[PDB]
């Protein structure tokens, strides 16, 4: 369905959010 | 300082897609 692909693609842009996140608390910590 | 900014913004973004996750997982139900 049309909103079960909205979650798909909401879910890879939040785990992409995360990557970048903890790849910038490593640059705050080194 | 620049960090901690561009971080602020990445958990602003996190949260507001974190929202709309949680609204789709309803609407999908119903």
């Amino acid at each position: 369905g049309q909103l079960k692909q909205r979650r798909a693609a909401l879910k890879q842009r939040i785990a992409a959010l995360k990557q970048r996140r903890a790849a910038l608390k490593w640059q705050i910590q080194g | 300082g620049q960090l901690e900014q561009e971080l602020a913004a990445l958990d602003q973004e996190i949260a507001a897609a974190e929202q709309e996750l949680a609204a789709l997982d309803w609407q999908i139900q119903g």
